[PDB]
RNA sequence: CUUUAAAUCCUUUAACGAGGAUCCAUUGGAGGGCAAGUCUGGUGCCAGCAGCCGCGGUAAUUCCAGCUCCAAUAGCGUAUAUUAAAGUUGCUGCAGUUAAAAAGCUCGUAGUUGGAUCUUGGGAGCGGGCGGGCGGUCCGCCGCGAGGCGAGCCACCGCCCGU
RNA sequence: UUAGAGUGUUCAAAGCAGGCCCGAGCCGCCUGGAUACCGCAGCUAGGAAUAAUGGAAUAGGACCGCGGUUCUAUUUUGUUGGUUUUCGGAACUGAGGCCAUGAUUAAGAGGGACGGCCGGGGGCAUUCGUAUUGCGCCGCUAGAGGUGAAAUUCUUGGACCGGCGCAAGACGGACCAGAGCGAAAGCAUUUGCCAAGAAUGUUUUCAUUAAUCAAGAACGAAAGUCGGAGGUUCGAAGACGAUCAGAUACCGUCGUAGUUCCGACCAUAAACGAUGCCGACCGGCGAUGCGGCGGCGUUAUUCCCAUGACCCGCCGGGCAGCUUCCGGGAAACCAAAGUCUUUGGGUUCCGGGGGGAGUAUGGUUGCAAAGCUGAAACUUAAAGGAAUUGACGGAAGGGCACCACC
């Protein structure tokens, strides 16, 4: 059920590099296409406006509308769904605001009741959300 | 434990075994002489005999090649093994 | 067919042994094995055995005794540049305290410790405790 | 080979050790050297011994020194 | 197993153990090696020859009694067959099955049988070839065959 | 004063310089994994929390806060790339009847692997050396210079055991 | 830089620095800053077990032997200067020699021959058996088919039934089995013919010729396609009659393609043992097929004898079976799915959570149907295997109850 051979090592080699393709924890991390359907460019994070504000309902299990925000990068131009993660912290959120977003927390995925929306807002017009909320700096109005 | 000589087994547990799966290997067969009916010419004759055999001493035929021994058509004398 | 003529012979003691019996007979024969088992032999891990002959090739067969736990063969023969030896007798042997590791040599076949002393090395062969 | 005129070309066969495997992997390379023009008399699938030169050609570095097998082959 | 049908068979003969001159009938190598060839040139294959010396005149084996073998025996004399006695026969059953096959068109047994047996005779000359008893020139056709062969 | 082209900081001696908010310690949690509240007020499948399992419809151990405790401590959470975990890319080291999985079967060139066999045997040989019962000894006791023992500093010898 | 030795940078991260001895009287001393590691490839030299590889088979090693041609000089009277010899060597060449004169064995590897068989193995011809449908003739009658019940259907133009024949196309029942062969798909009427094959039996031959297998090639049930001939039965599509609320379905009467045959395409099936090939080993037992062997009686013959048929056993190779805690496994199960942390006999293909998908596109084969090769975006927290308890069954086996029936 192997090769084992002393004169083999091509063969047990030029079997690896075919069938590493089928690992997708590999084949995504390692093929042109996987990157570059990415609304980021890799990047860890990614500026860009609000072009409006808009709620999501949860899935079946337990009923909510969670909010989000209709994030535009500036980067490639693309159109992305940011939730928006705090106690209502919407009131700080205005359309033309270019807010920072990040990753949701699942490389690539959703997370919970929010339905297809893998981006969060860490920043909003140069101020940190987390300031916002627990007060220690103001958006001047 | 089945703890048995496999160096010394009997004289007939050998029969009880293949050709080839003896201790030492061995042909079955055996050499044999025949005294060719009617003349005092006696000749050689192997016993696993896959062919037939003529004599001048009778002008008929002496052995008979069936399956994988023969069969001669009248009797003789028959020495064995002088190997 | 029959490719690694140690590596059959071997597993026909080890599947013999473990059943529980005394003797045991293996078909082909060679110096590669006749001085494998001489090396088990020289440290009690089997009875005296004795070497059939034919003109064909000689079957051994071998006094086996309740003292030696698996026989093993290890294949392709690789190479030991006694460097590799420390970890090969650590991913392949119960512990440093016993069992031995045979692996040929320019100086005839004899298992590692023996490589040690004469401070050489060569092709593996197999192993046993 | 015995084609184009005054040179021979020569597999040359060998094992590259694979680090991560324990085991080799077998390559070749094959070379065109010169010859000396004394010679019908030069089968293929012999083995020669051949030595290093100035660059003769584009591709002709080795230089051929003295073939090595007729023991193994026809009538005497 | 076999080579082209499968089955572990084991029907091969057995030499015995003793070495010696059989010591009830001698007819010393000096008329064995001076009657093979009376066998040899009224026309038998080395095969058939070992037969007849043991069924009826009685030889252990003319490897004991005689020097050598059946063939280098024949091969000084001058009476080694133009080709090998095992290659000589694997080309009748190639050209009786073609035979057969040119009749029998949808007998698809036959039509198979005859691509293992092919692939045998190219076996043998790819070994024979480079033992030097056949030309690196040599080249079996099919057509070319039968007249190689009565 | 010292440092150094020139100053800068550490280092050395000055004059001041701590009573609880003076000289005020954080970043994340308290359902499980995973250390720590079946504590109080609010909210009522709302707000929201939650990497995952999940909490929220009147007694919320999970939300928003207060108090008490817990983790790391001038550091600590978040995002993504990456390694170990991974025996889930497996040469050491995976699996293939049913959990994804063996070409319908055979032939077969490259490629990989390939039966057995050329002292698998000794000498009171000769001698050197480790430990070892030994016969001997310079040697150590013992003795009356008529004598008794061989291992224990020093080892030596002909010899055996130890692969 | 990794490791590491020496050293009190106040410690350490670091750094290759520093320690004495005295006011200084020496017109200074002692030192440091090393070592290992650095594959693969190249060079060198000891070791020669294992693994490649070599040598005299239609003559080759050995003996300073005695012979020829052809030449290259060293230096002796000619110091140098031209000429002849011998020796030494080199090239090809004449007789016999000393070789113990050169060929390991023949594998529970393989090819091949040989002998008596064996098999629903393959092809071609030949032959038979009933059955079905159709028809001719004769008989008697009013119903015949068909379903759960009927109706379309069949007859006043004599159906179904009964008898004697004629024609056609399919198919081989009963024998027929956990029995046989084939690589698999698969194969069952008597006879003949052509060629092949496993297994046994062998004191025959060759002497490693062999295992596995990318690319490639032959065969590949059913269905389908292309042309010719035939079309009995069955019968996708189709038209009807039924049941149903609907029923373009199951059910019933018709019925095209098709089914069978010869010549080519197609290359797919739960093509299944859902279980690669070759090789070795580890338990018993009663049987089955073929071959050979040993057997005491019987039966076919008047005679062991040739040989069958029975009856007792052995051996090899098969299809399979029962049992066991050898041992595996998630377990159902397994003499392989065992010899697996105590892992390594050799080799081929292939899977990485489920879905999108065997989809799109690109290449390629195909007359067409389609086959081979074959992604990603996105979505999802579970998909999925074996057993255990219940529940449930328009699932069978027992049994009870007027909240059940007769």
């Amino acid at each position: 059920g192997k090769c084992r051979g002393l004169r083999t090592a091509r063969k047990l080699r030029s079997h690896r590099r075919d069938q590493k393709w089928h690992d997708k924890q590999y084949k995504k991390a390692h093929l042109g296409t996987a990157l570059k359907a990415n609304p980021f460019g890799g990047a860890s994070h990614a500026k860009g406006i609000v072009l409006e504000k808009v709620g999501v309902e949860a899935k079946q299990p337990n009923s909510a509308i969670r909010k989000c925000v209709r994030v535009q990068l500036i980067k490639n131009g693309k159109k992305i769904t940011a939730f928006v993660p705090n106690d209502g912290c919407l009131n700080f959120i205005e359309e033309n605001d270019e807010v920072l977003v990040a990753g949701f927390g699942r490389k690539g995925h959703a997370v919970g009741d929010i339905p297809g929306v893998r981006f969060k807002v860490v920043k909003v017009a140069n101020v940190s959300l987390l300031a916002l909320y627990k007060g220690k700096k103001e958006r001047p109005r | 434990p089945l703890a048995k000589d496999l160096l010394h087994p009997s004289p007939e547990e050998e029969k009880r075994k293949h050709k080839k799966k003896r201790l030492v290997q061995s042909p079955n067969s055996y050499f044999m002489d025949v005294k060719c009916p009617g003349c005092y010419k006696i000749t050689t004759v192997f016993s696993h005999a896959q062919t037939v055999v003529l004599c001048v001493g009778c002008s008929t035929v002496l052995c008979q090649p069936t399956g994988g021994k023969a069969r001669l058509t009248e009797g003789c004398s028959f020495r064995r093994k002088q190997h | 067919v029959r490719m690694n003529v140690l590596a059959d012979a071997l597993k026909s003691i080890n599947n013999a042994e473990k059943r529980g019996k005394r003797q045991v007979l293996i078909r082909p024969c060679s110096k590669v094995i006749v001085r494998f088992l001489t090396v088990m032999m020289k440290h009690g891990y089997i009875g005296e055995f004795e070497i059939i002959d034919d003109h064909r090739a000689g079957k051994i067969v071998v006094n086996l005794t309740g003292r030696l736990n698996k026989c093993g063969v290890i294949s392709p023969r690789f190479d030991v540049q006694l460097k590799d030896l420390e970890k090969w007798q650590n991913n392949l042997l119960p512990s440093r305290q016993f069992g031995f590791i045979v692996l040929t040599t320019s100086a005839g076949i004899m298992d590692h410790e023996e490589a040690r002393r004469k401070h050489t090395g060569g092709k593996i062969l197999g192993f046993f405790f | 080979k015995m084609k184009m005129q005054r040179t021979i070309v020569i597999r040359r066969d060998y094992l590259h050790y694979i680090r991560k495997y324990n085991r080799f992997e077998k390559r070749h390379k094959n070379m065109s050297v010169h010859l000396s023009p004394c010679f019908r008399d030069v089968q293929i699938g012999d083995i020669v011994t051949v030595g290093e030169c100035r660059p003769l050609s584009k591709t002709v570095r080795f230089n051929v020194l003295k073939v090595t097998k007729a023991a193994g082959t026809k009538k005497q | 197993g076999r080579m082209h049908a499968p089955g572990k068979g084991l029907s091969q003969s057995a030499l015995p153990y003793r070495r010696s001159v059989p010591t009830w009938l001698k007819l010393t190598s000096d008329d064995v090696k001076e009657q093979i060839y009376k066998l040899a040139k009224k026309g038998l294959t080395p095969s058939q020859i070992g037969v007849i010396l043991r069924d009826s005149h009685g030889v252990a084996q003319v490897r004991f009694v005689t020097g050598n073998k059946i063939l280098r025996i024949l091969k000084s004399k001058g009476l080694a067959p133009d080709l090998p006695e095992d290659l000589y026969h694997l080309i009748k059953k190639a050209v009786a099955v073609r035979k057969h096959l040119e009749r029998n068109r949808k007998d698809k047994d036959a039509k198979f049988r005859l691509i293992l047996i092919e692939s045998r005779i190219h076996r043998l000359a790819r070994y024979y070839k480079t033992k030097r008893v056949l030309p690196p020139n040599w080249k079996y056709e099919s057509s070319t065959a039968s007249a190689l062969v009565a």
